[PDB]
């Protein structure tokens, strides 16, 4: 057992009835005195290091060639002047095991934290030394964290794509299904998580070229996609991850759900394909009134109306579908379906729940399309247009496939530096740069939507960490007040930066003129409701920072009207799995699952306390499972009212609560305006 | 007074080996000496044989002769655990840790091992001697079953527990602990049924039944000593295991309502350290807040 | 070729009565007529009585005579489901819908009923006639078992499925659907074991076993028609139930590797809505001609 | 039970110790006087029938519009003038259950045998009334039988494709793999059996752009193809059938074979994809000498040499592969691999065996490409060039994917009518028409190869029927002499028709100039060896027909040199599974499996005696399993010497014989020049 691992395991050993949290710090020192410095490759000067990394195909020549060597050296010096120290052993371990650049033999460390941050900053700035230094100060203060793809791969020649969330629309044809399989394989090859909408696909027992009972339904397509994702597994590094979304009014919805049951046969169950269910308000109304619902055959609806079932508003179309004899449908019990969803989420955490009307009643780009499905993490909610992939030697009709750009603000570090505006604007600029530098040659609709929509996702993390280190309970009304104010400022500065980029470049996102930003509707609740903190403690937390008022929001609305907005979507709160360790932050805006987490690496045990955990804030670091899920829903809705896309919202349940409690949480989330529900993790 | 609570306990303890991922033991297994791996394989193979016969023969035959649908349901469940869960789990362990040839060889080794054949001959012989409506032959088989559950398994259980207690082979060890947790309740339950029959007898008959139980225990014990030496001498643990089996022999006697037969001894502290969701319907009030 | 696959499917279908809350059935039960309640009670008791024979005798007797450790384990698992899961589930449904005195009377009636007794005793007779080391008598019992699992239960299952397809008695209907799903796989599995025996026979012996199976089917079918009219005429359903019996008889025959006996018929849509060559090394000079 | 069913079952009820074969005839009468005539749909005249079939989308109106109604009436009258009678109940039953056109609800019969033959002939003639009458006389005499796709689908609006088999080359890339999956689904949707060569795909543990041990090998692609064929299953009517072919020198050859082991795990086992193994002469030489062989990693060979492993001759490059340190290889025992092949074929009948050198030593188009794999029935052996399917928005390099049209000569009817020449030429014309009217819009390489190669497959059926009905034992040397003469005549007249078509159209197949037809090498054995019958009985059998001599072959060689050949490939002997029933013929050139076959249809059982079976020819109808497989190999080699493509050669084995006997049969087949071995069916 290594010395740093012993020093880390000494945390659980209680002295005077208290955990030895400070010992973790010592572990970090050991982890750097015994391992990191010994296995870190050192060079006589930075010029030699850069030459070795470029020549050995570690870095890219293009992004480094935009700067003189003096500017690169100045950026590296700015990164190293902070003298950044990892506060916990797990932060440094996760960085140097997951993100630090290693030799081809994987035994030496080529990149420190400062080196990786400097390289990512130089990639972000695209030739501006001052902008690169600003990015270096942003990331070394740990105010902003690029996502795992961006942080890991920026500036590296041997790399995947910087985007890892991809949403694909699948049209109801064999050509479109095969193209979707191909694109899923290509994007999993790039290292991205792929979500596919299967609602347009006709159900099982439908007609193919006017022969009856011929379609295999969406379950056969799910089997094909599951095989494709198993095959494309990042060159045998990570398990291929894919998601499939189906509307709850699709007839296959039960069989869809049956793919996640343990009792399902081998020809029914898909193991590497996550599933999500899109639930329109009509289904919730039918379940609430206990009226029996109807699941429709999509192809009959398409033949009758010329549009797909998921392309029209089910609230106004459901009665017409039911009363139409030419539309084929099957009787179901919506309450039984809700109970089945709750039971499946209890067993396996699936499916993801998308409340379609909750997403689309605040969607700014409904003119382009309504949000029909979400991503693999159930937080990307954007307009998508299906593509018509025709036969060979025939021109395809390329639509819009969602691929947003991830990046997370560290709420604790951002707010302690009183730099919400600067961090949000710099993160928006970096996300815009990464979106502009993304070029996928095997996903035509993804590339077209990236060029047109210019959608980015700016998330936040360390919400619970910040609240606990400031003596605020996550379920307290003060925490929701802080979240409201902080995320309203984040939205304000994100919109301001998007409008500034649109003014500078002279271009907005495609079909912006029809958006609620152009019409000013988006700013309605912002020009009438003041989002300043209602509690003195939160106001003192925001001291030293200008909180945008209704007049500031009116000025921003006028600015957007005059200049437009560059990004169709700006904010989405991703789970932030492993980057939260490196940043010493709690994951996403979720409450912490455990105060101290026990992990097993190799044959060794390691202990990670939550950041800033001590005896004084032990009570404020309440575990997520012990919390009331209604108050967690309230906080997530408070944040969601300022996020244009969704939030990865995992439910944290105890083994005691039943499926009725899960359904109640889901229905309260639907009532409170929650757009997506990610997971049902049972303790 | 007890079957319902045993029914509930048995069904709530239901498990499958596939719930436990075994690839985590790969390295601590690789690191053991050839002697240690040999003893470990053979130990689990001896356990597999016992569970094979307990599942195929012992539990079903006792179920056949015991009256009452609930008692039969408990015994049927226990039988299923023996061969559908316990015996199979050992193959999961073997298939993870060992190459096919080593697996083939150890199953050939059970067939030709004289102590393992003797103990199977003795236990299964008593099961097959049960006569319908003859409570004495049934009692004798229940004593044999308690001795299998609460005594005979333990020369085998020692070694996985010994490793678990040192932080080695902990996934395999988790499986073994689940098996042991089951056998403990199986031994108690069958013990209570045996006591029912014993308590119906005259004092003279009881005296003979105690003689039967003690003679059988001693005969099994003497054979188990030789088996233990044969397996454990190469890993230096025979004396320690012997203390453990004597400890468990006393527990078997107690499960039968008899006084302990062996004197207490200090057991290796390492071995001591080795030791769907509910559904409610949705009310109309759950849709309003 | 098949036992491990069936093992997997069986264990992954494991369930317990407690998982389904039954009390909400009283909200539709109270709205049924006396004839509907009477038929339901009688059907339920019929299923209960037949399933008890399968748990106490049918599955354990087949497990006893079949050779193979893995087959014995699967068969043990199936016997467990009959005794520990299905039997408790039927009892739970009864206790929810009827008071104790009504349950006792229904079971007294169904116990004396001529058509229920005829089929119950015909099946049990074949289980009692199995002889040690006689595969012909084992095959005949397997045929009886498949006929129970895949055919005889279905005159009974019809009614709960009929209600289940209409939105009535949904909790007990869910339970019945889980039971039925188990009996389906039991029938398929025992069917494969019967085909294995059948395929080991001469052509004359095969023809003789086919005649046995068809003759038995005919006897059971003619009694099912009488059983059906006796229970379902009072609720006007007998015509449709008869179609369902024949459809399931054909499935039972297919499980035994035999051709369907009855012409294909459509089923009531409400019920539908409810529903190794010797390896010899190359010796050289085999490459030259 | 139906009356005809009882009459057919009356065959096995022996009278005076003899089977009642004549009862079969009675059955047909019953089957027509009680079922077919009552279930047929009669119109006032042919005009109303044709109009009803055209407007109700049963027939394509284009092919019927090329004839005036008087010509169509004359063709139908010519078809009905023969007064064709089905001699057995099963012939009529199979036609009216599998090939006769029925209504949309399949309650009535719209097409008689004469109607189907007339429609197929009118489609074949393409506006020529005399040619249509010639086709009608050819098919009503049952001299020629179009394949099941062509016979069933010709002239139908709801038809699929007329091509039976498709062969795809899969290049070693994710884009090519995805395109192969798409094309396989498209062609299975069209109803054709798809064969894919997986020998170019790099093995398991190869590098995908410098990251090693990343590839899943051919087994992952096999699983993808298996799921694709499961999904595309002819709209749920016929199970999707695919074939995978791998060279025996591929490193994955064991894992490949492990896909068919009965003990294979679910993550490896493949159940709807047939497997074939391509064995060069080098492997047989290594196994014969007992020298340990080496299987190779295709990607290392491609990197070192610039060509794929299966793209070059292993007999000359195996030593270079072994001695090259930059080529990665694994040691295997070739005799153990042969024993594994024999064991697998005993257990499941797989893999198909393709003796590559036997195919390519007489292959006429080696200049275009060597034959690297076969079709799903292991009788199509043609040159194929792999396609380079590039990224989206990039032009793809379209290669040649094999596809040929099947058609079988009925040997008994052809020789009874003494019309080998006329039948062969008319069948060649019909297959040329089928190729010309075939246009597949989703398989580009298949379309290009169909347009360029112009390859057709002209098979033969009722070899054993003709031999047994003429008192010739199938294993006798007289039978092999008859096969030699008959198939030399078939080859002569097929080459003559191909050259005549090339002359009349002024065009040959692509790259004909480099073929052995152009250089005259192909005719060598035909201009030096006489293939006239060596037995007086066979010569009498061939009386009334001009058997080509060496002078006729020299004249044909000169004619080909002057005019060229229209078809790259002309003759391939398919299994001819179910269409042999309608023709009252034994399946293909294979010996009969059983004299009387008991088949269960519905709840009834039927007995089909072999065509012409009686007391006097009972022992001439020797069952295949009772025959010496060495003499069957001799027969198949004798036929194969005159067939440019392969023959679907099924091995018929007894349960008593060992895997050593199967290996001996395989090695004797390789020694005798057998190109492919189809199945190892054990009694
Ligand atoms: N907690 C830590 N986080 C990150 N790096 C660390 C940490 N502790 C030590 N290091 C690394 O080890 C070096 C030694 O740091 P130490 O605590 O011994 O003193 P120092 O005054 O920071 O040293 P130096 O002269 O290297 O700047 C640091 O410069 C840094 O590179
Ligand atoms: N074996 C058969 N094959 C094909 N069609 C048949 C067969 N048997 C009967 N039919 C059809 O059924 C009809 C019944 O007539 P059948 O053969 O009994 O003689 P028919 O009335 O004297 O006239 P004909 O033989 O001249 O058609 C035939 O005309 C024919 O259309
Ligand atoms: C992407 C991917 C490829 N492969 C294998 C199958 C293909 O035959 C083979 C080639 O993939 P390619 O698509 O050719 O990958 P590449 O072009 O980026 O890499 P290279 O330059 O080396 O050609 O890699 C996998 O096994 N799994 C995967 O996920
Ligand atoms: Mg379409
Ligand atoms: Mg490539
Ligand atoms: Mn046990
Ligand atoms: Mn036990
Ligand atoms: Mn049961
Ligand atoms: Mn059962």
């Amino acid at each position: 057992v290594p010395k740093w691992i012993q020093l880390n395991n000494e945390i659980m050993i209680q002295k005077d009835g208290k955990f030895q949290f400070d010992k973790d710090k010592e572990a970090v020192h050991s982890y750097f005195v015994d391992y990191i410095n010994q296995n870190t490759v050192f060079f006589h000067n930075l010029k030699e290091k850069l030459d070795y990394l470029v020549e050995n195909q570690y870095y890219e020549e293009e992004f480094l060639s935009l700067y003189s060597f003096e500017d690169i050296k100045e950026v590296f010096k700015t990164a190293y002047a902070k003298k950044f120290r990892f506060p916990s052993f797990m932060s440094a371990f996760k960085f140097y095991n997951d993100y630090a650049l290693k030799t081809n033999d994987k035994k030496k460390i080529l990149e420190r934290y400062e080196d990786r941050i400097s390289i990512v900053a130089l990639f972000f700035a695209n030739g501006d030394t001052e902008k690169a230094k600003e990015y270096v100060n942003l990331m070394i203060n740990q105010e902003y964290q690029p996502s795992t793809p961006t942080f890991l791969n920026a500036g590296r020649k041997r790399r995947g794509e910087l985007v890892s969330c991809f949403l694909l629309e699948v049209n109801d044809s064999l050509n479109d299904i095969s193209r979707a399989i191909d694109i899923s394989m290509q994007l999993s090859k790039l290292g991205g998580g792929v979500s596919l909408n299967l609602s347009k696909l006709r159900a099982k027992g439908e007609a193919i070229k006017d022969v009856e009972n011929a379609t295999k339904g969406v379950v056969g397509v799910m089997k094909l996609l599951d095989n494709a994702f198993r095959y494309a597994d990042q060159m045998g590094q990570r398990q291929g991850s894919g998601a499939a979304y189906l509307n709850i009014f699709h007839r296959d919805i039960n069989d869809f759900l049956d793919t996640k049951k343990i009792s399902a046969d081998e020809d029914v169950r898909v193991k590497t394909l996550s599933i999500g269910v899109v639930i329109p308000d009509k289904f919730v109304e039918l379940a609430r009134e206990d009226k029996a619902a109807y699941v429709f055959y999509p192809h009959t609806i398409y033949k009758e109306y010329g549009q797909h079932m998921d392309e029209m508003d089910m609230n106004e179309m459901y009665d017409k579908f039911v009363d139409n004899p030419r539309v084929k449908k099957e009787k179901i019990n919506p309450r039984k379906l809700l109970e089945k969803l709750a039971m499946l989420r209890s067993e396996s955490g699936y499916p993801y729940i998308m409340f379609q009307d909750n997403v689309n009643k605040v969607h700014a780009n409904n003119h382009i399309s309504k949000v029909k499905f979400s991503n693999l993490c159930s937080e990307v909610l954007q307009a998508s247009q299906v593509s018509s992939y025709t036969d060979y030697d025939e021109e395809d009709e390329i639509g819009l496939d969602i691929s947003c750009n991830l990046g997370s603000l560290n709420i604790l570090n951002v707010m302690e530096h009183k730099s919400i505006e600067k961090t949000v604007k710099l993160a928006t600029d970096s996300l815009t740069h990464v979106s502009e530098t993304t070029d996928i040659r095997n996903a035509p609709a993804v590339r077209r939507a990236n060029k047109a929509m210019k959608s980015i996702g700016l998330g936040a993390m360390n919400l619970h960490g910040y609240l606990a280190q400031n003596g605020i309970a996550y379920e307290s009304p003060e925490a929701r007040d802080f979240a409201n104010t902080f995320f309203m400022m984040v939205n304000f500065y994100s919109i301001q930066r998007s409008a500034e980029i649109a003014k500078e470049k002279g271009e907005t996102f495609d079909q912006y003129e029809g958006s609620t930003y152009a019409t000013g509707e988006y700013f309605d609740k912002y020009v009438s409701t003041d989002f300043s903190p209602k509690y003195e403690k939160i106001a003192n937390l925001f001291e030293g920072m200008h909180i945008p008022t209704t007049e500031d929001w009116k000025k921003l609305k006028a600015f957007v009207a005059e200049h437009g907005m560059y990004h169709s979507y700006r904010l989405c709160i991703a789970p932030t799995g492993s980057i939260s360790y490196v940043q010493s932050s709690t994951a996403s805006v979720m409450p912490i699952m455990e105060r101290i987490e026990e992990r097993t690496y190799g044959n060794s045990k390691t202990y990670y306390p939550m950041p800033g955990l001590a005896s004084n804030n032990w009570f404020f670091y309440k575990e997520a499972y012990d919390m009331d899920m209604f108050k967690v829903v309230d906080m997530i809705a408070t944040i969601q009212q300022h996020i244009d896309q969704g939030i990865s919202f995992t439910l944290f349940l105890k083994d005691t609560m039943t499926t009725r409690d899960l359904n109640r949480i889901d229905l309260y989330a639907h009532h409170r305006g929650i757009k997506t529900i990610y997971y049902a993790r049972t303790k | 007074d007890f079957t319902q609570m045993f029914y509930n306990q048995n069904v709530k303890q239901f498990w499958l080996p596939e719930e436990i991922a075994l690839n985590g033991d790969l390295l601590t297994w690789k690191y053991l000496g050839k002697n240690e791996q040999d003893t470990y394989m053979k130990v689990l193979a001896g356990l597999t044989l016992l569970d094979t016969e307990q599942g195929n023969t012992g539990m079903p035959i006792v179920a056949e002769h015991v009256d009452g649908h609930q008692r039969k349901a408990v015994l049927n469940f226990m039988a299923m655990m023996e061969n559908a869960v316990h015996a199979k789990s050992y193959s999961n362990i073997f298939m993870t840790l060992a190459p096919t040839e080593t697996i083939n060889e150890v199953f050939e080794w059970v067939k030709q091992n004289k102590y393992l054949q003797k103990k199977a001959q003795m236990i299964v012989g008593l099961y097959k001697a049960i006569q319908k409506d003859d409570e004495i032959s049934l009692f004798k088989a229940m004593v044999a079953s308690v001795y299998l559950e609460s005594f005979l398994f333990y020369s085998g259980f020692y070694y996985p527990l010994y490793f678990y207690g040192q932080g080695k082979l902990m996934q395999s060890g988790e499986i073994i602990n689940l098996i042991l947790r089951d056998e403990a309740i199986h031994g108690v339950y069958v013990g209570l049924l045996a006591q029912e029959i014993y308590n119906k007898q005259t004092e003279e008959k009881k005296a003979e039944l105690r003689e039967f139980a003690i003679d059988l225990l001693n005969q099994l014990y003497e054979n188990e000593l030789e088996y233990t030496e044969d397996l454990y001498d190469q890993v230096g643990l025979s004396h320690d295991v012997k203390k453990f089996i004597r400890y468990n022999a006393n527990k078997a006697l107690m499960n039968l309502g008899f006084d302990p037969y062996f004197e207490e001894e200090d057991i290796n502290p390492i071995v001591l350290n080795g030791l769907k969701a509910t559904v409610e319907p949705l009310k109309d009030d759950d849709f309003y807040f």
